[PDB]
DNA sequence: CGGGAAAATCTCTAGCA
DNA sequence: ACTGCTAGAGATTTTCCCG
DNA sequence: CGGGAAAATCTCTAGCA
DNA sequence: ACTGCTAGAGATTTTCCCG
């Protein structure tokens, strides 16, 4: 039940931007989404990261390659 | 307490000293005699 | 310092000499050099060397009116995907901006539209176009184009493709059809390898399947945790280290030092 | 990797399809269309539909997604081949557009029509068009009075039948149904590139004879051999180009 | 690929479609893909992405004219070390732009002066005034204004101290000449620490005292090496490394397999 | 042999191939259609 | 006599720019000049540096602080 | 550091001034300057001056540093006060100007020059610049065919003196003596800014009385107790500002 | 050797029009 | 065969200064 | 573990007008 | 209370592939 809930929402991938750095950083992984922060995880790290900085997706490339 | 140097618009001339009254992410709300103005940061000295 | 301070400012009347200067002729520190030039309202004329960062929600347009041979072509962009949508309209028209604004909240899930102050923008027939379709109206900072950065650059991108197809195409409406075509679906890279039309529908067919799953798992995983405080509502937990949300307020708190019940 | 025999199991037992096995059982979706296409007792989303429908003396052109229900419509000066060519391309731009339905019209059958779907990479082929065209009448007629021209209430139509108004099995509206269907296209045809690039690939494991390569995992190599699927460390076998 | 390719090019001879959007459709390798682009005339739209770097020699001078309030100020500079000459002239002459220069040759020694395209500088008045002080005319790429970034740069700041005193002055030549003195003595800075004045006279003495004791390093030091070739004529040795000149060609050798004679 | 697509002067249309005939630090020297050009290295592409 | 004016050489400090950087690079110590090339040490590494990329100097502030 | 008794007896036979015993045994010239500083017994350059010359009936108006011979002239329309104070203005802002000599002439001594030496920082007071109109009268006279008006014939003519024509003890011509003399001028001002910031700081070594600081080093304290320089470890020192 | 403060270095931007 | 740069504002790293 | 080649990442620029 | 960005070209670092 919850289990494959919460590994499913783990498969999104996000690319986000900090407060002053003009580079996207890499496919992070999402573990909570909410109305304007999303919590990820980028290398062993947690960062909290507003909606307006974050883009998820789901890399269907990658869905199929493995 | 802040003074505000800033660029409004279209205008080579440099305005101020204004109160600041909250500054973000990239643009800073002041006030230059009664006046609220929005200028972004790159537009903006603050002291 | 108060001989080298004086003459300092009486120098600084003059010339304005930055605080280097003033601070090897007159031997003074550094910081009451600084200061000396920061009260100085004549030499304040340079903003800090920074750059903002656009909104990229999965609801945000940016729109734009750009100029081709002599017609109007109001371009919109879908921020977080770089799909575009595109038109040749006869007028800077407010009634024809609200036509093509009304069309394109009615193909895709429009949120908010970010534009500059243009008087076909800020027209009132957009804000009852904007109104009817729920639309959220965010206009930029007056002559700062640095706010609409993601549809400024697509107005080049879309002009240099139609330059590549404007003689496959015996008028303009048809190579900007061409041109949105060709950007939309046979352009790939970005943050995915994709072109623009498999990123937006990545993004709308993640938004909803995001939000349905966090809806289900707030509906089953439903915790409360204690801290150091009160009791804040659980939002993840695992790998030594819990999430929460204490009076809505996201902070990330270690395994250690927390509860939950 | 482990769980090749239990997929395996399960579709001899539920002929279930790929999807369910590469999420149930976590395995890459390759192996799993093997698995399906393994069994011969076992064995859309570009079609749209085009026509006109005439309503307070104008000609509204309409074009429905037959998966979704979604509708793009939009109110042209004359029915004649210039506008519904310029119609088709910039559908062709919004969407992926791969055939569309029409009923054989002196508008529908021109040359700039025709052009503009061999330039778009349209097919083109000469009961869904008309509920939707009664739909979309219906939903006109109630929203007539908040707008003054017709062009202006065909879209907010347009955008109350896409977006506003739900149902089906999941109650979803025609916007959502359609993401998800070109998601779903996006993904075939993404499995689709990765199963035709994999299969030029001859792999040599233990040395036995060559065998169709699956996957290429950082771990493992998945292989086809004899109508079996058998696990092999990536040092245990060669994969050559042929 | 022979089927992949063919189509890809067809789909390219419509869409040009890049690299990447090819590579993934026809399923073509990364080089395959950017050769068909790489052969297609309409899809080269993009120069380098690189800047080039300009003449700092120490005889080096940039010119360029300049306007404010309806005067004409031509402006010159010193590119190794920022001091600037500046001057307000009725016209845009090759007349006055030759007495200019012939004062700035007169008062520095100017070897090369690198000035646009502008129909002031490339007069046949200012040829005969180079020609009289042995100048040499360095005219910069057409429309290409970052061959003379110095001196724009210096535009830039100059008319920015020009505004700082505009108050101080009745004329605005009197302003031009305040702000030259201001940049060149009383703004400090750069690669020394230096005001523009300090620097330049910096750059002169150095180069008149580096090029006696040089002269008189090459009278006393006089040896040929041999390494690996020819007598190469020895530059520098010591600290395991020997700098030679064969034959015209600067390069750098170890004290190993290296004898001086 | 390289053919050289360049952007002259104050024009946007890129012109060429053009044949390389110099090529120095921050500008090439061409030749498109027995017309010497001296361009920047931002304003060409080289293959 | 010829050390003195060695080490005299080798007291003008040499600002240098590489042929794909734009920020110009510390100063180093003058070995040689010539009439198109400047030999320097930076950081006990010889470099030889075309005269039209080099600013030597000699730091009067330096030479008068040690 | 090892030479200070070399310099001290150097100077106590020679009466070196401090630049040779800088250069000749490597002290740092504060060192050399309270050496040479501390014998009673052994106790310019932003000096120009100004004159007008007349010449085909128009008025040239000349500038020498007195030090070196190097020559700043230029024909003016009129000997007016506007146009002395912009020629004197003008010359501030080339090089550095801290005094200028005049005749007390009518356009000398009004109020324009007055106010324009006062904001560049001059000061004003009322043979070199007789022999000078002499030398620049004669090379015009020889380069004056060269030209047609009488302007362009004084620039080449300043050209020439400034950098043509070579004399002195080394042969050197006037611009080379006008740069070398601003360096050293440079020289003197950085070393007494570091003198000044130096002289208020007071060192207690091994304690001790309180002594002048005169370098830092980095592996050693110089420091001047009873007219006696004496060498200190830095960790056998401690600094303090009075 | 250890923090804190001050200095030096680094990064980045407008304007030159 | 020729060529972006300069100075200031804020951030971050180094160095020094006394324990 | 060791090179080489190919892929991925990084750096940087015009144009949006 | 709002905000530069995008895609391509060349350079440099990573990863993989067979020994
Ligand atoms: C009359 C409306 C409202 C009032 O302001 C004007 C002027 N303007 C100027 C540009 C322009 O030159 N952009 C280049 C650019 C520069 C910097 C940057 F960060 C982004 C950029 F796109 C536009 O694109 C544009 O649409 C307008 C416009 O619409 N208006
Ligand atoms: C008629 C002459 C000859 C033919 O060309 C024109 C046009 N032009 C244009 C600028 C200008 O816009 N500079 C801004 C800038 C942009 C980029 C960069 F790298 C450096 C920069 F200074 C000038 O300054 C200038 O002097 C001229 C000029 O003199 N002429
Ligand atoms: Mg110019
Ligand atoms: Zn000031
Ligand atoms: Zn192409």
């Amino acid at each position: 039940e919850l289990q494959k809930q919460i590994t499913k929402i783990q498969n999104f991938r996000v690319y986000y931007r900090d407060s002053r750095d003009p580079v996207w950083k890499g496919p992070a992984k999402l573990l909570w989404k909410g109305e304007g922060a999303v919590v990820i995880q980028d290398n062993s790290d947690i960062k909290v990261v507003p909606r307006r900085k974050a883009k998820i997706i789901r890399d269907y490339g990658k869905q199929m390659a493995g | 307490n802040f003074r505000v140097y800033y660029r409004d618009s279209r205008d080579p001339v440099w305005k101020g000293p204004a109160k600041l009254l909250w500054k973000g992410e990239g643009a800073v709300v002041i006030q230059d005699n009664s006046d609220i103005k929005v200028v972004p940061r790159r537009k903006a000295k603050i002291i | 310092f108060l001989d080298g301070i004086d003459k300092a400012q009486e120098e600084h009347e003059k010339y304005h000499s930055n605080w280097r200067a003033m601070a090897s002729d007159f031997n003074l520190p550094p910081v009451v050099a600084k200061e000396i030039v920061a009260s100085c309202d004549k030499c304040q004329l340079k903003g800090e060397a920074m750059h903002g960062q656009v909104d990229c929600s999965p609801g945000i347009w940016q729109l734009d009116c750009t100029h081709l041979e002599g017609k109007v072509i109001l371009v919109a962009v879908h921020v977080a995907s770089g799909y575009i949508e595109a038109e040749v309209i006869p007028a800077e028209t407010g009634q024809e901006t609200a036509y093509f604004l009304l069309k394109l909240a009615g193909r895709w899930p429009v949120k908010t539209v970010h534009t500059d102050n243009g008087s076909n923008f800020t027209s009132t027939t957009v804000k009852a176009a904007c109104w009817w379709a729920g639309i959220k109206q965010k206009f930029g900072i007056p002559y700062n184009p640095q706010s609409q950065g993601v549809i400024e650059s697509m107005n080049k991108e879309l002009k240099k493709i139609i330059g590549q197809v404007r003689d496959q195409a015996e008028h303009l409406k048809t190579a900007v059809q061409m041109a949105v075509f060709i950007h939309n679906f046979k352009r790939k890279g970005g943050i995915g390898g994709y072109s623009a039309g498999e990123r937006i529908v990545d993004i709308i067919a993640t938004d909803i399947q995001t939000k349905e799953l966090q809806k289900q798992i707030t509906k089953i995983q439903n915790f409360r945790v204690y801290y150091r405080k009160g009791p804040a509502k659980l939002l993840w937990k695992g790998e030594g280290a819990v999430v929460i949300q204490d009076n809505s307020d996201i902070k990330v708190v270690p395994r250690r030092k927390a509860k939950i019940i």
